[PDB]
């Protein structure tokens, strides 16, 4: 069981120990924000015509 | 020295980003006014704790911090509580209506309303650090502006920032302590718009803190306080490596070099011992290896899930208080020997270690005792994908009847954003299942 | 009253377990699906560990202990055996990667296999079932090898020899017993195996908590001496003793979870 | 977030009042709109529901509409009167006869603009509406016709806020006239179309509930309206009080509604109360739990085990073990799991609130989505067409314009919602 890597300082150490070894851009953003807008905008914009009917 | 930015969105974000700061400030001797008697450099510095906070010319140190919620109760809370003076009022962004628990009304309509504002506050922070190394995300799964509103920064910030690190603390759903039957919902779409953005995600399951405080704690019916002090402490554990000295996890990179060796697969699972009520007249002092091999305790995990039955790809032990090298490979040795602990073929079976002799700092008048010594593991184990099964099958049952996608769609997401994130999801599972038997 | 789900409907033994747990009035059956269940009587295959024990107001409980697929599967023993040091590379089981001479019953110079069933609680209590059986075969010939009860398709009904007429044997012929002979051996072997993969495998201080039957098979040769030949994860019973051994399953496993002994507890 | 309080007709008007005189009670509002309180739980949220004013007046943002001067009259006179803002009081004088069609088309179209104008100056001065809140019955003319036209104008002109009723279901027991199953039918079908969220409040189930719970024989309006308002007081709790669960209209109806139309609650209330007589011994949380699930406290009359909960949400008033609550909660629903979904995960949520209501040391409000409110829709479907085969009554709407064909429309998008509660009771 192999130690390594041993590093102490004032406030503590650090170390490793092996038990063994191995074996979108921002224009995209704005067109999907967008559609979305859209969609909210076109539903209900039939939400209006129809309680405009 | 590179700084840090922490970005905490919605309810659950800003709440524990509160009790984070408030730990932060009593372990670096910081008061409620932001004077630190200790950092003879008055006005500036590039010590290890200036990663987190800035220095004014008066000598006040000020969290590099953003709050942002699309509301403003909880983050009023903040602009009124001890540690108002701390933030620059800038740092606290709100809106006035709130994301209705709707991922779609939090990304798409209201967040695209406050997305432009949230990354130009973030910007005016980049630019006082002379080098910016990246970003801490806090938030809720299953909040509508937790999951809706940070995966929209969550891609700005990749577009913004490209070659910065983005972290996450991310609070998994639990029905004990909810507010919505559609935080599965918002779990997957957030984590499928996010997954690519992050570099390293410690979740943390409100069911497993939940117990942790009834079981330990002693705790009847814990709150949201109850749950974000023990919750901060394990934030401050992961952390203390990039605001102390030490040699270990020094910068946010070394996180995924350590923690994450395949991208997709960056959650890491995280353990936390000892806890132990402020109630408890007479304790008992545990050791090294009492509290070593309390890490390998399922009851002890920021998710309930079985290590013994997935594989590691990686493990860090992250000790605060009296503890040598010595102890710790002691007790490396004998849990070793009693465990089932298989590390994935081509990872090397071991144990990066990090040591600060700084016993953990306890709130005054909270729940947790003072201890000797405490250790947070961080481990990769495939044992978390059960979390993302659970959340998988509560999506399904209820998408199986479309039941409450139109809300969302009302919003402008589209039916099929909703099968599209669960196929990642369904990707991710079979990620998990190939690096695990 | 407690509540369970069945999902596994091809079991003999579970079948008559909830024929069981029913007729007590105390417990209700819901639907595979429905997530509210004390007790999961689960599938053989895929069964979802990862989704017990995360129900606030519910101790679950699971009819299968996950990881025991190591002990239950051909390949998977013989490398739990060579590579555990508690089963040394080990006396009891046949060199791995034919017994040449088996005992054999008298009359019909016959070969056989003895089944044992074998009850493990959630407290990882080891009980075995008293009543074993052997499994006969209607004449051993070198150059009725495979004591499979379809395979041999009728001296003992069914091809079915019980402990008390074994152990009648064993006197007469052998001038000892069944206990001393094989019985030690047995429990020797079935302690050895489970208490190898017991911590993989423990639900002491897991959410869920787990029990399981297993049939294990052993094959006694000329020497009287025992060896293990297979540990079967989804055994089922014979028909006499179907009754006593699935009560027997609802008071060990079942009812000390939710409230003279045909089991005898292998201490460890 | 500002919710926006309309009441319309007589019903509206009276069962308005009682709601006022009970909030304002618990948040320490006296009728002169002087605040005498004790705890600052009272006035967190108290913006909700009240305006400011100068002299720290909270003034109702409450509309009072009708086409009859009489029943506004008697709420200026009752005990909380004067609170109410007087240029809100909203009236015509010719009255709607107990006629759909004159509220919703001909006296009723008169009186709506202004009404609307009144509307528009109490939104204009919002920080962020969340919605409205309407209290009608379904039975009359006025709060049925005109509150459904009110309704359908508030949307156009408000397409992104939440709408939510209170709606008052006839009862042949407590019955005014023998056209309320027509008034009824013609205002689900925009009840369906137009709200987010509706109440069924049902006079049958206030009606067996005086007579069979209470021992009341002879049950009067004022006996059915201390139902109502213990329950309006009660379902409102998460949106006037704070607490873990801060709640607004919108995420009711987000975390309520699983399918758009599917909409309509069953309220339940314990324990159940009559006016006058109080009794001493507080219940136990197990008794509150058992009471406030138990078909005998629903306030909309229908057998809850004739059908499955889509989703609950729960509140519980008073001083008590929150970990009690929690158990008790978890026990009903585990107990009796083949009564919820399994297709909505966690659809039971429960609240707490530490002020009780007055009177009580402890309650429980209950609102069920519910496939069993079926019921209340075929029993109105029935009564319906038993006068509509013969097309019996209609003059009184044909003489104000409407056509049969309107009837059909209505009976029958009304069958479709009773078709639709039918497909997820089996699912
Ligand atoms: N651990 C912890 N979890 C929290 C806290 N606050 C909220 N949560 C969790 O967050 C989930 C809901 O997300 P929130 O963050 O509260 O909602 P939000 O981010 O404000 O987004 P909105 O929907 O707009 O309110 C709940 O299921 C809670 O479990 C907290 O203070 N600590
Ligand atoms: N090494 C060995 N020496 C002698 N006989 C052996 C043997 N291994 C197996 N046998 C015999 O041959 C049979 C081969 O069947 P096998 O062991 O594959 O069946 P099984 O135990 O999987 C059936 P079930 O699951 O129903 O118990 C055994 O049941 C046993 O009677
Ligand atoms: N619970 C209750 N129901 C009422 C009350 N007043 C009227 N109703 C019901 O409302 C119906 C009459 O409609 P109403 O509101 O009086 O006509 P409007 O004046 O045009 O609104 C009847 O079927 C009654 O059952 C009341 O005070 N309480
Ligand atoms: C199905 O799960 C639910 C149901 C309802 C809610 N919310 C938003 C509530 N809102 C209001 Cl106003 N009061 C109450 S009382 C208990 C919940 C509750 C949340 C989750
Ligand atoms: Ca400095
Ligand atoms: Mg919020
Ligand atoms: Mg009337």
């Amino acid at each position: 069981m192999e130690v390594i890597e041993l590093n102490k300082c004032t406030s503590g150490q650090s170390f490793e120990v092996i038990l063994k070894p191995p074996s979108p851009s921002l224009e995209e953003i704005q067109k999907k924000l967008e559609a979305a807008e859209e969609r909210r905008k076109y539903q209900e914009a039939e939400l209006l015509k129809h309680l405009a009917e | 020295m590179r700084e840090c930015i922490s970005i905490h969105v919605g309810q659950a974000g800003v709440q524990i980003g509160n009790a984070c700061w408030e730990l932060y400030c009593l372990e670096h001797g910081i008061q409620p006014d932001g004077q630190m008697p200790s950092d003879k450099t008055i006005g500036g510095g590039d010590d290890s704790f200036n990663t987190f906070f800035s220095e004014t010319g008066a000598g006040k140190h000020v969290p590099r911090a953003v709050f942002v919620d699309l509301e403003p109760t909880v983050i009023d809370e903040v602009r009124t509580g001890t540690y108002r003076q701390l933030f620059h009022p800038e740092q606290l962004i709100t809106g006035k209506e709130d994301a209705a628990n709707n991922y779609a009304r939090g990304h798409y309509t209201i967040g695209k309303e406050i997305i432009d504002l949230v990354l130009d506050r973030i910007r005016k922070l980049a630019d006082q650090c002379t080098g910016l190394q990246g970003f801490l995300v806090f938030h809720s799964f299953g909040g509508g502006t937790g999951s809706g509103f940070t995966s929209l920064l969550m891609e700005r910030l990749s577009v913004d920032y490209g070659k910065k690190s983005k972290l996450e603390f991310s609070i998994y759903p639990a029905p004990q302590v909810s507010t919505a039957v559609v935080e599965p919902y918002n779990s997957i779409l957030t984590t499928h718009t996010t997954l690519e953005h992050s570099d390293c995600a410690f979740m943390v399951d409100n069911e497993a803190i939940y117990d942790i405080c009834r079981r330990n704690l002693d705790i009847e019916r814990p709150t949201y306080t109850n749950l974000n002090r023990l919750i901060s402490q394990i934030v401050s554990s992961i952390t203390a490596s990039l605001r102390f000295d030490g040699a270990l996890n020094v910068d946010l990179t070394e996180f995924q070099t350590n923690l994450v060796p395949y991208p997709r697969i960056h959650f890491p699972l995280a353990t936390y011992a000892p806890v132990i009520s402020a109630e408890k007249a007479y304790h008992e002092q545990l050791s090294v290896a009492e509290i070593t091999n309390a890490c390998f305790e399922p009851a002890n995990q920021m998710v309930k899930c079985d290590p013994r039955h997935g594989k590691y790809m990686a493990c860090c032990l992250l000790y605060r208080g009296d503890v040598v090298p010595k102890d710790v490979n002691a007790a490396i040795a004998t849990i070793k020997t009693k465990r089932s602990i298989q590390f994935v073929d081509w990872c090397p079976t071991g144990f990066k270690v990090g040591i600060n002799y700084q016993p953990p700092t306890v709130v005054p008048g909270g729940d947790l005792a003072k201890v000797q010594r405490a250790v947070c593991m961080l481990s990769n184990t495939t044992a978390i994908a059960e979390a993302w099964a659970r959340l998988d099958h509560k999506f399904d049952l209820m998408y199986a009847k479309r039941a409450f996608v139109h809300w969302y769609v009302g919003e402008g997401m589209e039916e099929g954003e909703f099968s599209e994130a669960r196929e990642d999801m369904a990707a991710l599972e079979k990620d998990y299942e190939e690096v695990g038997v | 009253m407690y509540t369970f789900v069945v999902r596994d409907e091809n079991s003999s033994v579970y079948a008559e377990v909830s024929r069981l747990l029913l007729a007590t009035g105390q417990w209700k059956r819901l639907r595979k699906d429905n997530p509210r269940f004390n007790l999961m009587l689960g599938e053989r295959n895929r069964l979802p560990f990862g989704r017990l024990g995360h129900e606030p107001g519910l101790v679950q409980l699971v009819n299968y202990y996950r990881g025991a697929d190591k002990l239950c599967r051909k390949a998977s023993l013989v490398k739990l055996i060579k590579t555990s040091p508690e089963l040394s590379e080990c006396t009891w089981f046949p060199e791995s990667y034919y017994l040449e001479k088996p005992l054999l019953l008298e009359p019909g110079h016959r070969k056989f296999d003895i089944r044992s069933w074998v009850l493990v609680d959630h407290l990882y209590n080891i009980y075995l079932y008293r009543e074993g059986v052997l499994r006969t075969s209607s004449p051993y010939n070198s150059a009725c090898h495979l004591t499979n009860h379809c395979i041999q398709k009728g001296y003992e009904e069914g091809n079915e020899m019980f402990f008390e007429e074994f152990n009648q044997y064993l006197m007469d012929a052998l001038n000892t017993t069944l206990e001393n002979s094989i019985l030690l051996q047995i429990k020797h072997i079935i302690r050895s195996c489970l208490m190898c993969i017991e911590p993989a495998i423990s639900t002491k201080h897991l959410h869920y908590q787990s029990f399981q039957l297993f049939g294990f098979d052993f094959m006694v040769d000329e020497e009287l001496k025992v060896w293990l030949i297979e540990v079967n994860g989804a055994p089922a019973c014979a028909q006499k003793l179907y009754a006593e051994l699935c009560q027997g399953i609802v008071d060990v496993a079942i009812s000390s979870v939710f409230p003279t002994s045909i089991f005898i507890k292998l201490h460890h | 977030r500002e919710i926006v309080h309309i009441q319309a007709g007589q019903c509206g008007n009276q069962i308005g009042a009682k709601f006022w005189e009970v909030i304002s009670d618990e948040h320490g509002i006296d009728p002169t709109g002087s605040y005498h309180g004790d705890s600052d739980l009272q006035l967190e949220r108290i913006n909700v529901y009240y305006n400011e004013a100068t002299g720290n007046k909270y003034v109702p943002r409450a509309i009072l509409v009708d086409l009859e001067p009489g029943t506004m009259d008697s709420v200026r006179s009752g005990p909380f009167g004067q609170i109410f803002r007087p240029d809100n009081f909203v009236f015509g004088q010719s009255g709607a006869g107990n006629n759909w069609a004159k509220g919703h088309y001909t006296e009723g179209a008169e009186l709506v603009d202004s009404v609307l104008d009144v509307v528009r100056k109490e939104s204009e001065s919002c920080d962020c509406l969340q919605g409205f809140q309407l209290t009608h019955s379904l039975g009359g003319g006025t709060g049925s016709g005109m509150g459904t036209l009110l309704i359908s104008k508030i949307r156009e002109e408000y397409p992104d806020r939440i709408m939510n009723t209170f709606s008052v279901m006839p009862s042949p027991k407590v019955s005014d006239t023998v056209v309320e199953p027509y008034n009824a039918t013609l205002s689900v079908h925009q009840l369906v179309e137009n709200t987010d969220e509706t109440y069924c409040i049902d006079n049958e189930a206030l009606y067996d509930i005086c007579f069979r719970t209470l021992k009341l024989t002879t049950p009067t309006y004022g006996d059915l309206n201390h139902l109502v308002s213990a329950t309006m007081s009660g379902v409102t709790t998460c949106l006037r009080f704070p607490g873990q669960l801060n709640a607004d209209l919108r995420k009711l109806a987000v975390n309520m509604v699983p399918f758009p139309r599917l909409h309509f609650f069953m309220p339940g209330f314990a324990p159940l109360t009559s006016r006058g007589s109080q009794q001493y011994r507080a219940l136990t949380v197990p008794e509150l739990t058992q009471q406030m699930f138990d078909s005998k406290n629903m306030m909309a009359a229908c057998d809850p085990r004739h059908g499955r909960y889509l989703t609950v949400a729960a509140i519980f008033r008073g001083r008590m073990s929150m970990k009690e609550v929690d158990e008790q909660m978890l026990n009903v629903q585990n107990k009796n799991s083949s009564y919820f979904v399994e297709w909505i995960p966690n659809n039971v949520k429960t609240a707490v609130c530490d002020i009780p209501p007055r009177g009580l040391k402890m309650s429980a409000t209950f609102i069920g989505n519910s496939t069993a409110i079926q019921e209340l829709f075929k029993r109105i479907s029935e009564q319906f067409t038993a006068m509509f085969r013969r097309k019996a009554f209609l003059h009184w709407y044909t003489g104000e314009g409407m056509d049969e064909m309107e009837f059909t429309e209505a009976e029958s998008n009304m069958n479709d919602l009773v078709s639709e509660y039918q497909q997820y009771q089996d699912a």
